[PDB]
RNA sequence: GAACUGAAGAGUUUGAUCAUGGCUCAGAUUGAACGCUGGCGGCAGGCCUAACACAUGCAAGUCGAGCGGAUGAAGGGAGCUUGCUCCUGGAUUCAGCGGCGGACGGGUGAGUAAUGCCUAGGAAUCUGCCUGGUAGUGGGGGAUAACGUCCGGAAACGGGCGCUAAUACCGCAUACGUCCUGAGGGAGAAAGUGGGGGAUCUUCGGACCUCACGCUAUCAGAUGAGCCUAGGUCGGAUUAGCUAGUUGGUGGGGUAAAGGCCUACCAAGGCGACGAUCCGUAACUGGUCUGAGAGGAUGAUCAGUCACACUGGAACUGAGACACGGUCCAGACUCCUACGGGAGGCAGCAGUGGGGAAUAUUGGACAAUGGGCGAAAGCCUGAUCCAGCCAUGCCGCGUGUGUGAAGAAGGUCUUCGGAUUGUAAAGCACUUUAAGUUGGGAGGAAGGGCAGUAAGUUAAUACCUUGCUGUUUUGACGUUACCAACAGAAUAAGCACCGGCUAACUUCGUGCCAGCAGCCGCGGUAAUACGAAGGGUGCAAGCGUUAAUCGGAAUUACUGGGCGUAAAGCGCGCGUAGGUGGUUCAGCAAGUUGGAUGUGAAAUCCCCGGGCUCAACCUGGGAACUGCAUCCAAAACUACUGAGCUA
């Protein structure tokens, strides 16, 4: 099915998440449909651990997307704030 | 890699005082610094245009202690900024942490400042910094470590110091040894020998 | 709407459908003068109704043979 | 040359380059020094025992 | 095979191809009589194996033997053929 | 506010000079190799050659809540007696049937010059799982693996007879949509499991109610693929004709779908100097390297597409393959064997031989992000995350800091006066980065089990779903990043060059030798050019050499060159294609100009910022992508159309 997952880009053992709709059978870091945020587990400073496009995000899951677990979890606390 | 060895023939060399002695007693009586070093010292030698612009390019190398590619990488950088290269290079190599520190009379010359700041003796923001390249910004507080405020070598340095020209672009605090750094000095507060032009020249070719 | 082309008739010896040739003028990549091309195209004449030196219009369609995928709607220039 | 394995085509064209006799003990060779020796006309005899080697 | 999967997955599908091949020859042979029916010039022979051949040919789409498009098509060209030939 | 800003020449033809012209040099880059030398770390990279052949491990499985069967715990017990037997129950585990997955992820670049790729379009199609609607899940039937049984085989294993279930298979019933048919009418589906329960009957075997999962038709959406058109895509004319299903029409067949896709008749067409056909070479693109730009060269790592899977073919199953660890046939090559008879495919990750100048470990974990199955724990995962090796590259840091004139001793040169190595050393006094030892110490972690409570679903304080609360539980890397303490200057500098180009010079040996050399050129008894030694100049954990691309080269000249004598006007006409067009009105709108819309993937280049102690590196937003297509507008010029005039 589309799904929306993480990909991983930064460097070893500084992760950096972009927020990607892909066709599941994709490569992780492979061709994609859009991209709808990043998520930053380290941060610090002037960086923002996680930012969501929310017009993208409920438009992609009315369409029938499955977010992840993870993406499920971070959803919902940016939903949150 | 670093230059350590005589740090007196490259001022003959070059013909010009390029401090790198404390400048405690004098250049001239230390060397007779009036000769080439080498058994050809008497000969003078006029040179070429080319040999002129190596020769600038030297004497600024030398008198900030950095080698080639590190030069190279200032000079494009330089190069990619705005406004006139030519003296870009020179607020380039007048921010670097060394430099910094040794205009804040905490050493007395730049590789005693090298010393200190590669033995982890600066906090530039409250913090240890001790990469002798760091490019400090305008308003940062150069201070000295509690542990090492009671080295001697600080108070020498100070002390000596406070007898060779107001620089006008960094305010020490004497006291406690606490620095501040206005603003990059422009051209017009260095001293006017430099041919910035040369270094430009010999590095468009 | 509908984009179409236009073009003299080169050929009409076939049945039902005739060869139309189209003039295009592209500036040359690299030395910048204007060249003309050629476009030959097999458009579909339902009736038999055009023949050679006529000046008609053609419009995009599914194929309906191969080398065959254009149709003719409107003949414009009536040759001699 | 001396050498410890198969036949190969390094010592099979070096056999070429000295107008020598190719002899493998206890060892075969492969199939580029195969082609290499049907080319030209280089002998190469095999063995078991070390004194057909001396007789020979 | 290497796996027992892949030798599981040529049993089955060994067992599903003796299973299709059966019933797309229905399909064929129900088909060959209404087209042999319409090239003899029989009417009432073309109706009844028409009707007899309808049923088959839908269920067996249904099943997935065949498409459905292919079931329409064959349909509507048997139905064009025996109404021309009523005339 | 920014997204740029940018361009050098020199040596060598002559006795000397100007020009022409070739050769060579100074720069930046490599997936580099070799020689000498070698401390540390961070981030990357690593068979470019034989799509050569491969020993050995691992790389794709999962579901018992779809189905029989056999394995049969703890317990309740019963008997006899220390332990056994028996029964009821029964937890766990799966060889088999069955459902999904295996068409993904991973590798390689042989073939392919156009069924490929890029850009812009469109019409005649299909699309498992996913989302939202619509209508349903009623009732029968015959089987078969497993299993028991009988023989043969060295084994691999094979064969006959009997017996049994299912969400396996096949009829029947019905049809909101659906198929075809003209109205008229006709045709086509399913499957059941798991957790709870009020009242009723029954063996609460169950029916019945409820929830969850599942199945069947169909519409729309999303996703993915199939098909068509226009333009572009290497060299060769010492390759000029190519094509008979070929080009078009009709009837028919075939496909999910248009179509010579196929077939039977009819016609003689189709392509080509705007380069067909043929020959050679080659995956294409974003991009990369150079360049002031225009251009030139080139498709490593990263991302998109294509093709291939020992070689040549073919289909089956499936939503999807002509199938990368599936089937069948043939072939080449290896091997087993008990000589009766079978097996194999590393261009998956390690690894080996071979070829080569040359390119690494039989490593760890599924902790993180993904993928398959499951309901959910959970299982699998050489993808991935990490470790190992190698100065291969980029970046950063060390190998100490201040003072110190008997200007020590030694070396070298000397006009024998001295100069130079040189504040260099020693001496004196400081500091401990990195490395060594010791002790602290994050972040990568979301979740899972259990227990409680509150809402919604019903018919129900049931089950279940969801918020929250408490407790418990998770890290390969890893002796993590980072931080503090101790000791001592302690542990760490080489390579090339010094006649001009081109920064840096003298002595001693040798004597057209030995040798050097990128080009001029050096060496025949005072060699700043060979070989050493003193001194010096460039770089520096690297330095040189070799190979290759662009530059300088305006030396293929579009930007931007020439042809009287340096190379270069056909011996001279005529003329075909083509290029070009005296001068007035009027129209049109192809070129041309302006604007709007859509597109031009992401990364990369550039600008402004933000995080690693800095940098490399990572990352946010913007700019750009100079192009293409469609609309609206303008009419000076060119094109086209109509009518004139005479230079
Ligand atoms: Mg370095
Ligand atoms: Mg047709
Ligand atoms: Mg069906
Ligand atoms: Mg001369
Ligand atoms: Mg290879
Ligand atoms: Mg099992
Ligand atoms: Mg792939
Ligand atoms: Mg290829
Ligand atoms: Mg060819
Ligand atoms: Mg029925
Ligand atoms: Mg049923
Ligand atoms: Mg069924
Ligand atoms: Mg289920
Ligand atoms: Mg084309
Ligand atoms: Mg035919
Ligand atoms: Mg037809
Ligand atoms: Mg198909
Ligand atoms: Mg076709
Ligand atoms: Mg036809
Ligand atoms: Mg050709
Ligand atoms: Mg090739
Ligand atoms: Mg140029
Ligand atoms: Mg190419
Ligand atoms: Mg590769
Ligand atoms: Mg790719
Ligand atoms: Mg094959
Ligand atoms: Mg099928
Ligand atoms: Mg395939
Ligand atoms: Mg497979
Ligand atoms: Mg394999
Ligand atoms: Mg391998
Ligand atoms: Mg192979
Ligand atoms: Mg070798
Ligand atoms: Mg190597
Ligand atoms: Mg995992
Ligand atoms: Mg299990
Ligand atoms: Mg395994
Ligand atoms: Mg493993
Ligand atoms: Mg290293
Ligand atoms: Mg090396
Ligand atoms: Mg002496
Ligand atoms: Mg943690
Ligand atoms: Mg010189
Ligand atoms: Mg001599
Ligand atoms: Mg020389
Ligand atoms: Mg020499
Ligand atoms: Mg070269
Ligand atoms: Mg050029
Ligand atoms: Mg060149
Ligand atoms: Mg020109
Ligand atoms: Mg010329
Ligand atoms: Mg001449
Ligand atoms: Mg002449
Ligand atoms: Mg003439
Ligand atoms: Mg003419
Ligand atoms: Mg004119
Ligand atoms: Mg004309
Ligand atoms: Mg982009
Ligand atoms: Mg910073
Ligand atoms: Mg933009
Ligand atoms: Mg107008």
């Amino acid at each position: 099915m589309v799904t929306i997952r993480l990909a991983r880009g930064g460097s070893k053992k500084r992760p950096f998440y972009h927020l990607t709709v892909t066709n599941s059978r994709n490569a992780r870091d492979g061709r994609f449909v859009e991209r709808i945020g990043f998520f930053n587990p380290v941060a610090t400073g002037g960086e923002v651990r996680l930012s969501v496009d929310q017009e993208r995000a409920t438009y992609w899951l009315g369409q029938g997307a499955q977010p992840s677990e993870r993406v499920a979890q971070l959803l919902k606390d940016a939903a949150k704030a | 890699a670093r230059y350590i060895g005589p740090k007196c023939k490259l001022s003959r060399r070059e013909g010009t005082d390029l401090f790198l002695k404390s400048g405690a007693r004098a250049l001239d009586s230390k060397c007779k610094a009036e000769n080439v070093p080498g058994q050809h010292g008497q000969r003078r030698g006029r040179l070429s245009d080319y040999g002129l612009q190596l020769r600038e390019k030297q004497k600024v190398r030398r008198i900030y202690g950095v080698l080639e590619r590190q030069f190279r990488g200032y000079y494009q950088e330089a190069s990619r900024r705005k406004g006139s290269t030519g003296e870009n290079l020179l607020q380039l190599l007048e921010c670097r942490l060394d430099n910094v520190v040794y205009r804040m009379g905490f050493g007395s010359t730049r590789s005693e400042s090298r010393q200190l700041v590669s033995h982890k003796a600066i906090t530039v923001n409250g913090q240890t910094v001790n990469i002798p390249s760091y490019q400090v910004k305008a308003g940062d507080v150069v201070a000295v470590r509690e542990k090492s405020k009671n080295q001697l070598r600080i108070a020498q340095a100070l002390e000596l110091c406070g007898q060779r020209g107001r620089v006008e672009w960094v305010e020490v605090d004497l006291d406690k040894k606490a620095g501040t750094f206005k603003s990059a000095p422009a051209r017009s507060d260095l001293s006017a020998d430099i041919n910035e032009n040369l270094i430009v020249e010999l590095y468009s070719k | 709407t509908v984009r179409t082309l236009t073009g003299r008739v080169v050929s009409d010896k076939m049945d039902k459908t005739v060869t139309v040739l189209i003039e295009r003028r592209v500036k040359h990549p690299i030395y910048g003068k204007y060249v003309k091309r050629s476009t030959k195209l097999h458009a579909h004449d339902e009736s038999n109704q055009c023949r050679i030196g006529d000046l008609v219009t053609i419009r995009e369609t599914r194929p309906l043979a191969k080398t065959k995928a254009w149709t003719l709607v409107d003949i414009v220039e009536r040759a001699v | 040359g001396g050498g410890v394995g198969g036949i190969t085509e390094s010592d099979a064209n070096l056999a070429l380059a000295s107008n020598a006799v190719l002899f493998g003990f206890n060892v075969r060779a492969d199939a580029g020094a195969r082609k290499i020796v049907e080319a030209e006309g280089l002998d190469m005899r095999y063995y078991n025992v070390i004194y057909d080697i001396i007789e020979d | 095979a290497n796996t027992p999967s892949a030798k599981k997955r040529a049993k089955q599908a060994e067992k599903r191809r003796s299973h299709n091949a059966s019933l797309r020859s229905m399909v064929r042979t129900y088909i060959k009589n209404v087209v042999k029916a319409i090239d003899a010039k029989d009417l009432e022979k073309a109706q009844a194996a028409f009707t007899a051949a309808v049923p088959v040919i839908d269920r067996m789409a249904d099943k997935g033997i065949i498409h459905k498009n292919k079931a329409a098509r064959h349909k509507s060209r048997l139905s064009g053929h025996i109404k021309a030939l009523s005339t």
